[PDB]
């Protein structure tokens, strides 16, 4: 029974360990006590004694029947307890007594009954307390809560709540201040009597997969009235039953609420339009759908005031029309249906996000496309066909462009980044390019990151295309099949630190096309197949060079170009990984490192 | 190394064993047995996490008739307001499931179907268990 | 004034030598004599008289101003004559005279007044009569007509014939057998008096840009009734003005007709509806539609005897719904409007070609995409993004496909081609794969051209992927950046007879791959960089191979591996091109041809 | 080598000379004159071929301020029913044809622009002409 010691005494873990008493012979000062699997059918007062110092303690499944009295007293600075699994029983009045800073306290699956009789009366600085899949019946808040400040979530979900009433949460009127996210998920309710919630505020509400028809839901959205709810959530859950109907008229009466940001997560049904549905949705100032199969509808186009909007993982047939006078944010990201796409109207917005869509644009990119003028971020990575019809007009604003792993077309017929004279970023890696024009990077003056790896090369001849690009501090070259690179090519670069050229087919290497690069300090030439040089006029590297990776090629062990393997002793200041640098040419010298054998010829 | 059957069907005769060291149960059924042809039906789950049901994904090793296949990598659950309701479980909470499949559209072959299957969740990321699944397949 | 000789005293021309008369300082066994720009204002008798043999003779440009009478007398075997551009104002009687096997005329640009008072009455084994750009003012045929037979074509277009009456063409009542593939375009004419058109024949009729409005048009194919051609060509030309109105009671009255073949080939007016328009060309098998815009219509379903479709160069904004349940033939190429793809039903269709289009395949190949079960002929090479979701099912009956330049995804991730057991061709070059799958071309037992070159390999090193491929005569491996290749990769291929492995990265040729391979004829190895070998174990090649082509790489001239080139001169009866076969190690040994330096060491 | 100009714009200079042996005349015009920033426009045509316009292409070779692009091939007129009827001549014949272009969309920079002009056509597919195009350009 060896208790794992994670922590070098500082935090042990004993799980599954067959226990059935605390190991007190562990060290005097201990922190996050791990103790969970182990069988424990009952507590006795001063448990932890031997644990002076804890922070964080954790019983899952120990299987604790009943909690006596005056336990847990000798502990303070603790401020996390799980009680999950543990089917209690009787828990004693006075329990949990001594605890001076407790914060957390999650009491999931264990039988409780109510919230009245619940020791935690004298507690404070407790923020969670997350009381999920127990067994209670009735939403009325006992009025200790009145002394418990501080609580921030409350997330009783899955519980058998069936219904509330007016005096239910009568507790809540009394506070000047209340940060309660409170959760109702997965309550089986048919009825809200009017009046009940009232002059009440929250910060978070969610009801998912409690409804089981359409009028159900709506009166008991009728039963709601005048919550002002900071965030809701509506939706159901693919796991199990779901409503079987949902058009205009449901979600009606959400009308009298004050919600500022919406969520609906989740339906079954292939709603068909969005308009006199979501209705009195408006005016709240964040939009979300997700998971919810909207295929065929027409008319998008309409005006709400949406801040923020996000389509995750939704289905469609078409590329939704958006018409927005107002809306900051986008994230069209995930979706499956519409494989196109078509100029959205977007006046002001200023991020933009469509990704792992797989949609393809024939119209490119240009201010006609997004309507907007002042784009910030944009990005296109993971898409099905590019084309280039359009260097990037009216969108001068633009810092961010990302494009990995789509499939540009024409990118090598014009200068196609002619216009982004302000952009930092751009990955155009893995895009199916073959690089054959001088001026592909014109344009990009302020242009520090520039990955592209896995691009060809016109003969496999690098050219001198990284001019005017003078901040660039990162270069990223691999898997560019490149066989020779002009002897000035990297010129101009005097930012540069980074600079890979690595898994490209090279058999000489030289000092002279790096001989001015004051700031290089990284230099990557590692799975080529390099054996020999021009000749020993190979001179020293610029000083700032502090790591040189020569790692995983090929070498040529006789007594010809032994003056290379010399002037790879040259440096052993610059070198990195001697272990993988080793002998290829000769049957006999196999796996040796170079600088190891001493040969005189 | 004991095998856990799962059900048979015309063409499949599914089966699982264990990888790793730790050996924690768990109950799974599926009615309708999978034709591997094409098929429907639901998918049963009963199981008392070790870790957090929480950023739950699939790694999958499948091997065609001695001949690997590349690895394939399934998130089941991301972070906010997932698609099911059992990836909000914590350590020792009892989940109890059922998820509905379908597909159809591609041939297979016969052979020795085999798929590692590594499930990892949780804070550190850390692994919640490997399986090992044989299909055997013999069309009619 | 040297006539070039072109073909050795066969064929000479003297085009542009500024000549005034006939260079009979010539070869007296003459065929195919070109003379034009030459000036010759005016001709003689018995001009071309030392030509005795003569097949083809040209006048173009030569600005002949009057043909005398007897001319061209002493001529005969002469099968064509080329009189374009020559400005004829006295064409004499009897001109022509002497011309026993005359089938080609072409008179172009002549200004020609009428055919009454053309001088060919005479003429026989006269096939074509092209007199095109003429000023010709009513289509009333001459009664020689009669005794000319064998007329096949009659292409009198862009001349100025107002309108037509009913006696107009009295003859052709009389032709038993009339073959008269006649073409009138670019005549302005507004006016067909009924009945004029008769119990006629034709084999072609191309009406196209002749009607100024809709309603010339329509009661001018009012004026032609029962006409039975058994080819009709309406449409306009890009080039001048066009009209501006085409609906659904435009081409009506097309209806009196028979037709059997139709071709609409140009319209600048955005159609937008199929039917209830080409209402009344049904029944003709073989439709044909060519640069019409038909951007936004929904219903193409619709039931039609088409035993022959073509859409090319069309514009749309989807792509059409064809439900055609008779239609053996398509020709989807080159489209540009709307890039997806959706199940079509053609329950009888045998081939199939979606090139150049661009579009994007979600649902793949499938029985399911296209209805129909034996389609023996599928092209979807240069499209955008197709997307393996389905191996071919339901289609077991497909001997070509082709899938070249487009961007196939999942292709790895199964054994693709698995139902494709009658399957002769496979072009899978350019595609952007990824072969890290020994089962990828699992099924194709039949294939015997297997082209893929472009296409990358797993750490690239070659499998053995080519198993129970035994049939296969044609590999084309060329550009997958192979380093390595299985010692035993080409085994149970006792019929590859060409095998391309050049463009890819290898430092060592062996024949132990090779060992086995008795129907090898050409082995390309040329842009590699192929220095030294395992070892003088290198065995003679297979009897078969008559060419091994190792031109272009780079070699190593130094005493060491001398051996290499000493089996390298091994062959003097496999080498292909010893020119480019050279020295690149040292410097002061370039560019010298191999075999040629004789050193001892 | 003597220069042909066409038209001058707000931002465009075109011009041309010759390439070949042979030096056949040809008459081109633009109206109006192409503004390098999307334009829209007719082009009026005459010539007199010294082949059959028929399947006629052609090759261009550009040169954006002394750094190549890639080669262009763009086929006017193919076999069956031309758009144009142009693509329907002889040799000797006449043709006189205008048609109208537009563009837009795209940004250029200063600098002397080139393009080598190589039409193909006939029955051997013999070259027709080569010219040679120069356009400056500097936006207002
Ligand atoms: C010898 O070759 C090695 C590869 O063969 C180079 O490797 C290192 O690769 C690591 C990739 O995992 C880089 O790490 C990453 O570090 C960056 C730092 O900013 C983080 O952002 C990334 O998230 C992180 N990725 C992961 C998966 O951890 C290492 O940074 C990089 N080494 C260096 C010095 O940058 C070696 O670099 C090369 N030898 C030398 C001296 O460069
Ligand atoms: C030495 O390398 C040469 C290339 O570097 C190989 O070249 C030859 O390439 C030609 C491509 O133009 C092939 O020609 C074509 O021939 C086939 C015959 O069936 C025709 O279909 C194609 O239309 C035609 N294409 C063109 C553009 O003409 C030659 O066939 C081919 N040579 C041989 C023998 O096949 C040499 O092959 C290689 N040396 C040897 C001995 O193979
Ligand atoms: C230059 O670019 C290459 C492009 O790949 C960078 O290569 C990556 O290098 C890392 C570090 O070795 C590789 O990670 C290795 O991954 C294996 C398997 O995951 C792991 O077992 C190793 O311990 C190591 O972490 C990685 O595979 C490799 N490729 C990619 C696509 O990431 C390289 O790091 C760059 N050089 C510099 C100096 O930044
Ligand atoms: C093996 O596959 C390669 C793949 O390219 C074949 O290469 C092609 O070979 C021909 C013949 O040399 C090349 O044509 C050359 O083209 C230039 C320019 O057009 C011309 O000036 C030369 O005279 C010659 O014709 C061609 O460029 C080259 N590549 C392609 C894409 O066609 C090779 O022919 C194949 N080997 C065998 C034996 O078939
Ligand atoms: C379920 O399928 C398995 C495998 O197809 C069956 O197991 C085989 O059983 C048959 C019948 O007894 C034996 O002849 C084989 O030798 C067994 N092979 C293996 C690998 O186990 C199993 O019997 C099937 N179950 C039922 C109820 O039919
Ligand atoms: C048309 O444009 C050309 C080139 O832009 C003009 O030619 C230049 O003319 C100016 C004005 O005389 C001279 O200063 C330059 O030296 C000329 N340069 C070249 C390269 O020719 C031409 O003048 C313009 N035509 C008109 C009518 O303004
Ligand atoms: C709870 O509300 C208070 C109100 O001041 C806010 O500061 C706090 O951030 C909220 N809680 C959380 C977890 O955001
Ligand atoms: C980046 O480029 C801009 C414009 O060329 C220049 O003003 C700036 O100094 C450069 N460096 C940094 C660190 O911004
Ligand atoms: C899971 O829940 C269902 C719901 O009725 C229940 O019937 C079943 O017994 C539960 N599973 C277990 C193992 O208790
Ligand atoms: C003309 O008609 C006859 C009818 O027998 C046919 O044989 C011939 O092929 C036709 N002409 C052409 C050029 O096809
Ligand atoms: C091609 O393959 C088929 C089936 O494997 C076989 O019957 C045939 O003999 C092979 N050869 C030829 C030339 O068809
Ligand atoms: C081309 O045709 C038009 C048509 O009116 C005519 O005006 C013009 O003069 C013609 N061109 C020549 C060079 O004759």
């Amino acid at each position: 029974e060896p208790c794992v010691e994670v922590v070098p005494n500082i935090t042990y873990q004993c799980m599954e360990l067959n226990f059935y008493k605390i190991p007190d012979n562990l060290p005097f000062s201990t922190k996050n006590l791990d103790l969970s699997f182990n069988p424990l059918r009952h507590l006795g007062s001063y448990s932890f004694f031997s644990f002076p110092e804890l922070q964080v303690l954790d019983l899952s499944r120990c299987e604790i029947q009943t909690i006596e009295d005056g336990a847990y007293q000798s502990l303070s600075h603790l401020s996390t307890l799980i009680l999950t699994g543990n089917p209690i029983q009787s828990l004693a009045l006075g329990a949990f007594s001594g605890l001076s800073s407790l914060q957390k306290l999650v009491a999931v699956e264990t039988n409780l009954a109510s919230l009245e009789n619940f020791p935690i009366g004298h507690l404070k600085t407790l923020k969670e307390l997350n009381v999920a899949h127990n067994l209670i019946q009735s939403f009325k808040l006992p009025e200790y809560f009145s002394n418990l400040t501080n609580l921030e979530h409350l997330d009783l979900s899955s519980n058998k709540i069936q219904s509330i009433y007016c005096t239910d949460l009568r507790v809540l009127h009394q506070m000047p201040l209340l940060n309660l996210s409170l959760d109702l998920s997965l309550n089986p309710m048919n009825f809200i009597q009017p009046g009940a919630f009232k002059e009440i505020r929250l910060h978070k509400l969610t009801l998912r997969n409690n409804f089981d028809s359409l009028n159900v839901m709506k009166t008991c959205i009728q039963g709601l009235a005048g919550l002002e709810v900071h965030r809701l959530v509506l939706g159901e859950f693919r796991n199990e039953g779901n409503l079987e109907k949902f058009d205009k008229s449901a979600l009606e009466g959400l009308c009298n609420l004050t919600i500022e940001e919406f969520r609906l997560a989740y339906l079954d049904y292939y709603l068909d339009d969005i308009i006199d549905l979501f209705n009195c949705l408006t005016n709240v100032s964040s939009f979300s759908l997700v998971s919810v199969t909207i295929e065929r509808v027409k008319d998008f186009s309409y005006n709400f005031g949406w801040q923020h909007l996000e389509l995750v993982n939704c289905k469609f047939g078409q590329f939704p029309t958006l018409k927005l006078k107002s809306l900051k944010r986008l994230t069209f990201t995930s979706n499956k249906g519409g494989n196109a796409f078509s100029e959205v109207d977007l006046p002001s917005l200023e991020f933009l996000d469509l990704s792992r869509n797989g949609l393809s644009f024939k119209g490119c990119c240009s201010q006609s496309d997004f309507g907007t003028t002042s784009l910030k971020y944009l990005d296109l990575s993971f898409n099905g066909v590019i084309t280039m019809s359009s260097n990037f007009l009216g969108l001068e604003q633009l810092e961010h462009l990302d494009f990995q792993h789509s499939n540009l077309k024409q990118m090598s017929e014009f200068s196609v980044f002619l216009s982004l004279r302000n952009l930092i970023y751009l990955d155009i890696s893995h895009t199916h390019t073959r690089v054959a024009f001088n001026g592909i990077f014109n344009g990009l003056s302020s242009l520090e990151v520039l990955k592209m790896a896995g691009n060809s090369f016109q003969e496999n001849f690098l050219p001198d295309i990284f001019t005017e690009l003078r901040n660039l501090t990162f270069l990223d070259l691999s898997q560019c099949q490149l066989e020779q690179l002009s002897p000035t090519a990297f010129n101009s670069l005097s930012s540069l630190q980074v600079l890979n050229m690595s898994h490209n087919n090279f058999f000489s290497l030289d000092t002279f096309p790096y001989k001015c690069l004051n700031s290089l300090q990284v230099l990557d030439y590692s799975l080529n197949h390099i054996m020999t040089s021009k000749k020993q006029e190979l001179q020293h590297f610029p000083s700032s060079l502090a790591f040189l990776n020569l790692t995983q090629n090929d070498f040529a062990c006789t007594c010809e170009h032994q003056s290379f393997l010399q002037w790879i002793k040259d440096q052993r200041q610059l070198l990195v990984e001697v272990e993988r640098m080793e002998c290829a040419t000769p049957s006999d010298k196999q796996g040796m490192p170079v600088l190891s054998l001493n040969i005189t010829c | 190394q004991k095998q856990y059957w799962v059900c048979n069907s015309s063409d499949a005769s599914i089966s699982y064993t264990y990888c790793d060291k730790m050996q924690y149960p768990i109950s799974i059924n599926v009615n309708p047995c999978i034709e591997l042809k094409g098929s429907k039906g639901l998918l049963h789950i009963f199981y008392i996490p070790r870790r957090d049901l929480k950023q739950l994904y699939f790694n999958l090793y499948i091997t065609v008739n001695t001949m690997n296949l590349p690895k394939r990598k399934e998130v089941i659950c991301r972070g906010s307001d997932d698609d099911y309701s059992f990836c909000r479980a914590l350590k020792g909470e009892t989940v109890n499931t059922t998820i509905s499949f379908s597909f159809k559209g591609i041939k297979f072959s016969k052979g020795k179907y085999k798929c590692v299957v590594e499930a990892i969740s949780g804070s550190p990321e850390e692994m919640l268990f490997c399986l090992e699944f044989v299909i055997l397949h013999q069309p009619n």
